[PDB]
């Protein structure tokens, strides 16, 4: 029980470094996409091709 | 002519009417709820007039989904409930709507629930004993014809069996009927009772009225007055004797206190409504005999905190004439119908009202059982061998009296297949007179269980 | 198995953060381009027209409606007495 | 009215007088708000549609205000149309996953 | 792993769906606000209990409808309210989403996820205030709800459909008795049969947040988070969420019930339901009655509890079982809320702190607790054993003062004293260890058949726990036979007594003596 | 202003406690009989104040600081506002020096130090007044030294006492020469609920004026149950909704801001102090009641005088279980800490 | 643009604003007092909107000298408190200005007093035991490192001595930071804490806040939220673990009850404000420790009239991991520190967390003291000579156990003259294990009183 619990605790630190590294990359990729998605959203707000 | 809903607060609704068309108080008003999942016809009872043609009402059904400004139609009569022989064998809510088959009974005559008790000139000028034919009841705690009887007990003490018994007694001996008022009854218990009275096949002579706990305190208050208005028709127009059960009369007091609080009136001692001793009176004074016909009542009464000084029991025990108490310590001995012979009491047990012989035999039976009740501790702790010979001869009689109170009641015919007995009063006073003098001590306890009358004791003794 | 669930919770925390955080840039960037479109009145008079044509497409009239009873009925009676009086008196009265 | 105000607020009183006056005129009033005034023909359209949303003819009081940066809002009785671009952007911000 | 396609697709799918119906609707304005209440003028077409939405995204319930203005209690984010705010009405009375996707989730009273584990796949929606099953739609209670507590299932049985009250003082184990009950059901749930599967809602009202996490962690460790939903109204959430939390737990429960599942609801605890409704009602200036509660508080609890029932075969034969908890001040049972719930419920397990201190844990007062359902909720094998247990404990409670003088007491009751002291030990139980029915029938058998009479009192629980481990190893066929036939047949009884004597020869007491 | 003195035309005063949108709700501080509807009121321009000074030594005064002993007007040094804030946590110093009561059962077992509050709670006729008057009498041995760093001045505040009881206290002090250094504030039973409410505050103002000037002061309040009853009467006539036991909601703030204003100052403020002995009369001998458990929680210790110890010859009747002082042996001379150091625990055992 | 005062009643002030300028709930307003010695700027917090542009507020300084129609300026934000590292070693009033160095906080970062509590996702239960070296506390009510811990008790049962001993035991050793909130505590024991913390070195890392009982209800409410807003910065923006001490947390709910009648809410049971549980819950939930960032809370709760049924204690008990409940009935026996062994409790006292050796001994000690408390009423009348030999032996163990739960605390140097002592957890367990098994039944009863550990017990038994 103590060994399996200790391995889960260290595994959560391994996930935190993976997800923060991949999250910082993927938020940069999405900043390109969101400018394109925003132009569609403004056309839905107005009802015209802004 | 119709009114408008003008304020809503919880179960309380205020309505406004055209100047000339204001309804009389205690009229019933109908209002529609039109949201799909909550679609209803809401029934309002008029409580007060606030001026400006406004009328203060309480709702007999949940107000949830009601909208301001909706139309309200006055029915021009009080809450009204169906009356006739065709009421028997059906289950009704307080408003006179059937639960067993919706829309039944629309064609019946409808009576107002709010109507006066008998005029002073109509009352019977003396109490008369009711010969119910149960040994323990007729001897130790005689019931009063058109009186009220408190009942105490719970589950695992035969209470539903005593109810089936007393229904059979009225139908078969007096040619009467019963009405049952579920005044704030658990919905599960109301279904267990409806099935139990159907399986017993007694339902065919009983009208069931249920005010469930699920519904606002206007309904749990008005159910008792609804059931009593069905019993009043059977007394007055059909000319039958009637037995009105109320379970439980405490919830009629409580529901009255909660309606008085929703109406914002100042609460009295320990929080009850200021009308309490009148509001209970308008129900209890109405249960009575007139012109040779009678409404007997049995009333399960809860006591809060077990104290008989609290205004809810202390108002209730002013009215009722007899007190039957069921005991698990008597049921566990096999002694059906499990009426405790010492804790139960009656106010008609006096030498002036019942014969001098009956009073003597009742005082002797109480004395013998009171000695045995004192001795039970010595028996349990030290055994019968620790007694003398003078008191061991008393216990030899007390064991047999405690058994001989037991009866093959008609409610047991569902299981035992043998019919139930109905002993004359003049036999049971002889049987306990002979038994207290010891003329049967040479017979074993098994000869006295479930026995009925004295000529039956002779037939079981020669069998054993 | 609970460790694998807590990794899935931290992944879903990041998914939640990024989808809403993207939407927050998308909406504010859509407000920047809308604010630029609206800046001259050729957009306003067209936009009230897209709305007004939408309102001609909106459902026709469905409501008739378009101070306590004793004072209200008294005021109605008073207004009926006024209507007869001023109808003769009006031109200097 | 200023002679007999007795407890009311003056701006609410003069707005109640105008409502009374137009009701006596056989019409109703809507309060309308936008970033800029519409053209006269566009106001005749607004009248032509409201006269189909309600039984009486509707007059309009245009309360110009810059907050409704596109579109307009219409208040009549105590029912409204939330037609402004500023309301659309608030609904986009709040309704987003 | 996280990808750009899914994050772009979700945003584009909202963006391309985004529009407004522009529909004509009624609006009111906030005229007053204080202490968790707002008053809204206008809204001529609002209905009692309609969800109002305020401009800060916060919600209110429109619980009072005066001549001039609506009175609305505010759900949660009260600080965001100001005079002159426009109030929109949603077109419906209070509703909650329902479905199987709620299993293992923690939710706020509106059915929004609060565990952070993403959005919930809502299956259907129900109004909070639909009619309870009427007296013609029900069926008699006749199936056990196995609690897995010896002191309950042997003396105050719960049948599925019953409403059983776990009334006690604070820190007497009320939450522990209900967590043991929810944990016990795993032994049924691992089977596929919908008649045996029980599904559990735990409704936490006015707990602190770490106490709800402590219960969740205690249900995770037992695996009960496969089949249980937690409705969380922690003490931080506004009085409106505390007041709705029992109703939304019941409104989730009813959807599984009406589909022919069996449900267990625990309400923890209805004293804080009542205390939250009193707060709302006195802020709305509604008239106070006894103990400052508004008039309708019996109806508040009753319309909640009377929705627990067993349905007939025509409605798929489902059921819902209520375990309401309440807390009693200084052990009184004459206060307003305890008196109301004791009259509404079918049975009442009084827990008492005096018995909790003396060692009798769980602290069930077996001398005053009762169940109005009784034997109809017990399997035949349990009636065959437990039918004398209440009598033995009543005779022992009378005899208890003679323990100082047992040499002089007559032997026919000295045996009843030695028995009763062993039954009071046999009824003790450690927390998070619920016993399956097939193991508790063998536990009550040891005492009631008198096989335990030769064991010294201080060794009884160790003897019970050692025998149940022994039998569960060498002779599981006793337990299989009990479970599969529901009856303790004479062959299983003759096998069991042979194995009890064979175990006694292999046991030792804490004083070192033999027990044979 | 809120709590401004009003002047009514009979020369009687009042205080403006409620300021509504259109009227001022005032309490009359004197003979209310002379007031008529429609007569004039003048404002005074002064927030509620009292005259103060060392000229008050030996005098009996109304709560407004004017004399009733009949010995002519008082040469007051200044006015002082009744509601100046208590010395804050940075201005105070630890209690370290004793207030000698000369009663063994107090001074050894539950000491009183300069700047402590010690509640003399008890039932009717148990010695509450007798302990406090004996305490004021014992100080003469210090006063005769003439040194301002050890002599104690006293104030005795009679609230709701009958006039012959106050005249008995006065001559019981004159028998011991204590009227050389005692002031009496008298709100006798006849006086309107304004005076009966106000008497403890004017006591605390006359006291504070000597305290901040570097003198040592002892206040006796006799008794705060009659102030709590007078504030209940004032609040209910003003139609404020009552809280528990029909008291005003803020009956705690009536006593807290009275008793917190007596403490020992730092040497940066002359190092003076004020010692408070409030009295509470508990009905039916229960200490666990609303007003007594407030004042037990505001003060630093209890001398619970119990009637069924008084009757059995234990006089003064201190219940040694409940009685305590929470400053304890920091407020005793070294010899008394060595000798008596455990005595309360030994007797409670 | 700014508002004006309309109505004043005690601490509650109503203000009126121009049509659009009406401030939000919980904004800080300012007003000026101009008379002489009372002249100050007054800060004033918004409680309600009354309609028609009126707003109702609660004053922080006393309202004496305020005048109708004076100008009121909305600051546009809530009350704000200085937060940062340089807060440690200073004393603040409720409003966040330094009492021992005026103006000191003006250049810090300021935070709002009001914020929502942490979301349920961020909470995890805390299960590491805090050792304190008090016999009864470490045995029967073991404390939780990162939990919420409390003392309860009636007036004058020594709560302020026990909390000063908890500062002295825990905060000395503790390597993080600490905060002390004086919520309606008596000022003298506030100064005795400030000078004791400056005579030791502990003030170098301690932030003190004082809103003492001389101040009006506004500050007695907001001081708890102010001192908590200092702790919530040290928890959140720094992750450095923190001790938060509060004395007395009842005064928060009391001050709410003092304004509630003037704010115009109808009073509930025993005169408390109806918001009580929601108003307290919005404070108590903020004190929680979220995953990986500990607050250890230690809070003293007053108990009106010693009545553990009273709504304020009865609400507060839901919020706590360990409760050390003091009692006047134990204090009257001289058993200092006067904790009730039977009422006091902890959630961490499970054999999975403390180990079975601790759990057995704790449950045996409670069993013995419970049986003794049951026998006291027999012993007081019939005398100890009447009991069974096992019962008389148990009473002689219990009377020793009760006294061995007493201890010479360090802060009780002025109460007892003797210096203080710390007893290890292992020695505490071994000593009570020996006591329950009678291995000290040969010692005199007075030897165990106040003594500390086994080496001291022996030395006092040799002194006798």
């Amino acid at each position: 029980r103590a060994q399996a619990s200790g391995e889960v605790a260290q595994t959560l630190t391994q996930a935190d470094q993976q997800l923060s590294a991949q999250g910082d990359q993927v938020r940069s990729g999405l900043e390109s996409s969101v400018d394109g998605l925003s132009a569609k959203l403004a056309s839905r707000i107005l009802g015209v091709d802004v | 002519t119709a009114g408008r809903v003008v304020r809503i607060t919880g179960p309380v609704v205020d309505v406004e009417f055209p100047r000339g068309s204001v309804p009389e108080l205690f009229n019933a008003l109908h209002a529609e709820i039109t949201f799909g999942a909550l679609a209803k016809t809401l029934t309002l009872e008029v409580a007060q007039h606030l001026g400006d043609s406004l009328v203060r009402c309480i709702s007999m059904q949940p107000t949830d989904g009601l909208v301001r400004g909706v139309e309200v139609t006055d029915t021009g009569a009080s809450i009204s409930v169906p009356v006739g022989d065709g009421v028997k064998g059906h289950v009704f809510n307080a408003l006179g709507d059937c639960l067993d088959d919706p829309g039944y009974g629309k064609d019946f005559e409808h009576w107002s629930i709010h109507r006066k008790p008998p005029a002073f000139s109509d009352l019977e000028p003396r109490t008369e004993m009711l010969e119910t034919g149960l040994k323990v009841v007729d001897l130790l705690t005689p019931y009063v014809r058109g009186g009220k009887i408190a009942l105490f007990g719970g589950a695992g003490v035969g209470k539903t069996v005593l109810i089936q018994e007393m229904i059979n007694r009225i139908a078969r001996n007096f040619g009467g009927t019963s009405v049952f008022a579920g005044v704030g009854e658990r919905t599960r218990e109301g279904n267990d009772l409806w099935v139990e009275l159907a399986d017993a096949n007694v339902l065919k002579d009983t009208a069931l009225v249920f005010g469930q706990m699920d519904e606002p305190p206007g309904t749990r208050m008005r159910v008792a007055l609804s059931a009593l208005t069905m019993a009043e028709f059977f007394r007055d127009e059909q000319g039958q004797d009637v037995l009105l059960f109320i379970d439980n009369i405490f919830r009629f007091t409580q529901a009255g206190s909660e309606v008085s609080t929703l109406l914002g009136r100042m609460p009295s001692a320990v929080g009850y409504q200021p009308t309490l001793a009148d509001e209970m009176g308008e129900l209890q004074e109405r249960i009575t005999s007139t012109r040779g016909r009678s409404i007997t009542s049995m009333q399960a009464v809860y006591v809060p905190a077990d104290d008989y000084t609290d205004p809810a029991p202390a108002t209730t025990f002013a009215h009722l004439d007899a007190t039957t108490e069921l005991s698990r310590a008597v049921f566990s001995k096999g002694i059906f119908p499990a009426v405790d012979p010492l804790a139960s009491s009656s106010t008609i047990l006096d030498p002036a009202i019942v014969g001098d012989e009956h009073y003597r035999v009742a005082q002797e039976v109480i004395r013998i059982l009171q000695r045995y009740k004192d001795l039970q501790d010595i028996i349990a702790i030290l055994g019968i061998d620790e007694l003398s010979e003078e008191d061991k001869q008393l216990v030899n009689r007390a064991r047999r009296i405690e058994r001989f109170l037991s009866q093959n009641m008609m409610a047991a015919e569902q299981f035992t297949g043998q019919p139930g007995s109905t002993v004359p009063l003049k036999e049971t006073i002889e049987a306990f007179d002979k038994l207290t003098k010891g003329e049967f001590d040479h017979l074993p306890e098994q000869a006295f269980f479930l026995i009925g009358g004295l000529d039956d004791l002779a037939k079981k003794a020669e069998s054993l | 198995a609970q460790g694998a669930q807590q990794i899935q919770l931290m992944r879903q925390q990041l998914i939640r953060q990024l989808r809403t955080g993207l939407g927050a840039e998308a909406v504010n960037k859509a407000a920047e381009i809308v604010r630029a479109h609206v800046a001259d009145p050729q957009a306003q008079s067209a936009t009230v027209d897209r709305f007004l044509s939408e309102l001609e497409q909106m459902a026709p009239s469905s409501v008739v409606i378009d101070l306590r009873a004793a004072s209200r009925q008294s005021l109605a009676a008073l207004v009926e007495k006024f209507d007869s009086v001023a109808g003769g008196l009006d031109a200097d009265g | 009215t200023v002679g007999l105000l007795r407890g009311e607020r003056a701006d609410e009183a003069v707005i109640d007088l105008a409502e009374l006056a137009v009701s006596r005129r056989g019409e109703v009033v809507a309060h309308v708000s936008a970033a800029a005034e519409l053209s006269d023909a566009q106001r005749t359209r607004l009248t032509e549609v409201l006269s189909r949303i309600y039984g009486r003819p509707v007059s309009v009081q245009l309360h110009v205000d810059p907050e409704l940066l596109g579109g307009l809002s219409i208040t009549v009785g105590d029912e409204v149309i939330d037609g402004s671009i500023a309301s659309r952007l608030a609904a986009a911000q709040t309704g987003l996953p | 792993t996280i990808s750009a396609a899914d994050i772009e697709g979700a945003i584009e799918d909202y963006v391309s769906s985004f529009s407004a119906d522009t529909e004509r609707e009624e609006i009111g304005t906030v005229i007053d606000a204080g202490d968790g209440i707002a008053h809204v003028e206008g809204l001529p077409s609002v209905m009692t209990q309609e969800l109002l939405e305020f401009p800060g995204g916060v919600l209110g319930v429109a619980l009072n409808l005066d001549e001039h203005s609506v009175g609305a209690v505010i759900l949660g984010e009260f600080e965001k309210i100001e005079e002159g705010q426009q109030v929109k009405r949603t077109g419906e009375v209070l509703s909650v989403p329902v479905g199987d996707a709620f299993l293992g989730r923690v939710v706020n009273p509106l059915g929004q996820p609060i565990d952070g584990q993403g959005d919930i796949a809502a299956e259907t929606r129900r109004a909070l205030e639909l009619q309870a099953p009427s007296v013609v739609q029900r069926q008699s209670v006749s199936e056990p709800l196995q609690t897995g507590i010896k002191a309950i299932d042997a003396m105050t049985p719960i049948g599925r459909g019953q409403r059983q009250l776990i009334i006690g003082d604070r820190k007497t184990g009320k939450t522990a008795v209900c967590v043991d009950t929810i944990l016990n059901q795993r032994e049924a749930w691992l089977t596929g049969d919908p008649k045996q599967q029980v599904r559990c809602v735990y409704v936490a009202i006015g707990q602190k947040g770490t106490t709800i996490a402590s219960v969740k962690r205690a249900l995770e460790e037992g695996g009960a988070m496969e089949y249980t939903t937690i409705v969380a109204a922690p003490a931080s959430d506004a009085a409106g969420f505390k007041w709705l939390a029992p109703y939304t737990g019941s409104a989730i429960g009813q959807h599984w019930m009406y589909n022919g599942k069996h449900v267990l609801i625990v309400f923890d605890d209805l004293s804080k339901q009542a205390d939250a409704y009193r707060a709302i009602s006195l802020l709305l200036r509604r008239p106070p009655g006894r103990e400052a509660f508004p008039g309708d508080v019996f109806y508040l609890h009753s319309r909640l509890l009377e929705r627990c029932a067993k349905l007939s075969d025509e409605l798929g034969g489902g059921s819902m079982t209520g375990l309401p908890i309440i807390e009693t001040k200084a052990n009184d049972i004459s206060a307003f809320i305890p008196t109301n719930v004791i009259s509404i419920t079918d049975g009442q397990c009084f827990l008492e702190s005096d018995l909790f201190n003396q060692g009798v844990r769980p602290a069930i007062n077996v001398g005053v607790s009762v169940s109005r359902v009784g034997g109809a909720a017990q399997i035949k094998a349990m009636k065959e054993v437990a039918g004398s247990l209440r009598l033995d404990l009543s005779q022992y409670r009378e005899l208890e003062a003679f323990a100082a003088f047992a040499s002089d007491l007559d032997a026919a009751s000295k045996a009843q004293l030695d028995r009763g002291a062993r039954l009071v030990e046999l009824l003790k139980q450690p927390q998070y260890s619920p016993l399956a029915v097939e193991e508790q029938v063998v536990a009550i058998f040891l005492g009631t058949q008198g096989h335990l009479d030769s064991v010294p009192v201080e060794d009884v629980q160790r003897f019970e726990s050692e025998l149940l481990e022994h039998v569960k190893a060498s002779h599981s066929d006793i337990f299989d036979g009990i479970r599969e036939t529901k009856k303790l047949s004479e062959e299983a009884e003759e096998k069991l007594v042979s194995v009890i004597n064979e175990f006694k020869k292999g046991f030792q007491a804490s004083d070192g003596s033999s027990v044979v | 202003m809120t709590q401004e003195l009003l002047e009514f035309p009979g020369g009687v005063l009042g205080v403006a406690l409620n300021l509504d949108e259109h009227s001022v709700g005032a309490v009359i501080l004197g003979e209310f009989e002379k007031i008529e509807e429609g007569q004039q009121v003048k404002r005074t321009g002064e927030v509620l104040s009292v005259p103060v000074g060392d000229a008050f030594l030996g005098r009996v005064v109304n709560p407004l600081g004017q004399p009733i002993d009949g010995q002519g007007d008082i040469a007051a040094e200044t006015r002082r506002a009744l509601e100046l804030q208590a010395p804050s946590v940075v201005q105070r110093q630890s209690v370290s020096e004793p207030l000698q009561t000369g009663i063994k059962a107090i001074d050894a077992m539950t000491p009183i130090g300069r700047g402590q509050r010690q509640l003399i709670i008890g039932d009717r006729k148990t010695g509450k007044t007798a302990v406090c008057v004996d305490t004021i009498l014992n100080q003469r041995e210090a006063w005769l030294t003439g040194d301002p760093k050890q002599q104690v001045r006293c104030v005795y505040v009679a609230i709701g006492q009958k006039g012959t009881t106050i005249a008995s206290v006065k001559r019981a002090l004159e028998e011991g020469g204590a009227m050389e250094y005692t002031t009496i504030v008298a709100a006798p039973a006849s006086d309107a609920a304004g005076f009966k409410w106000l008497a403890p505050y004017t006591g605390s103002a006359i006291g504070q004026h000597w305290m901040y000037n570097g003198k040592h002061v002892l206040i006796v309040f006799d008794d705060l149950s009659k102030q709590a009853d007078a504030y209940r009467a004032i609040s209910l006539l003003l139609r404020r909704p009552p809280g528990r036991e029909a008291f005003p909601g803020d009956v705690f703030y009536l006593h807290s801001r009275l008793l917190e204003r007596c403490a020992k100052l730092s040497d940066e403020l002359g190092g003076g102090s004020m010692t408070g002995l409030p009295i509470i009369e508990t009905k039916a001998n229960d200490i666990s009641a609303f007003i007594p458990t407030n004042v037990i929680s505001i003060t630093d210790g209890q001398c619970f005088l119990e009637s069924d110890l008084f009757n059995q010859g234990v006089r003064p009747a201190i219940n040694v279980g409940v009685s305590v002082s929470r400053v304890g042996g920091a407020a005793q001379i070294k010899a008394m800490k060595e000798v008596a150091g455990s005595l309360r625990l030994d007797l409670s055992q």
